[PDB]
């Protein structure tokens, strides 16, 4: 895989017309304030197409 | 079951809570494909199978 190209999987709000947000902070899927938790209730937001 | 003869059950005629499942921290693995686990409590289908 060429990993250099990646997309945001999820966000608490979807984009407005040409809205831009480059923040890579851990995505929150539930009641957990994530503080570095990954894989359950919280996740790393970028996924490579590889 | 032994996985060559994996268990099958028709799920139908019932509401399926997925929130208890994505909340079930005892799952060493819990993953979804084509759809988000958070969306499932809005979705509808003819059948599901376990």
């Amino acid at each position: 895989g060429n990993y250099n190209y990646l997309y945001r999987l999820f966000r608490k709000s979807n984009l407005k017309p040409f809205e831009r947000d480059i923040s890579t902070e851990i995505y929150q899927a539930g009641s957990t304030p994530c503080n570095g938790v990954k894989g359950f209730n919280c996740y790393f937001p970028l996924q490579s197409y590889g | 079951a032994s996985v060559y003869a994996w268990n099958r059950k028709r799920i139908s005629n019932c509401v399926a809570d997925y929130s208890v499942l994505y909340n079930s921290a005892s799952f060493s693995t819990f993953k979804c494909y084509g759809v988000s686990p958070t969306k499932l409590n809005d979705l509808c289908f003819t059948n599901v199978y376990a």
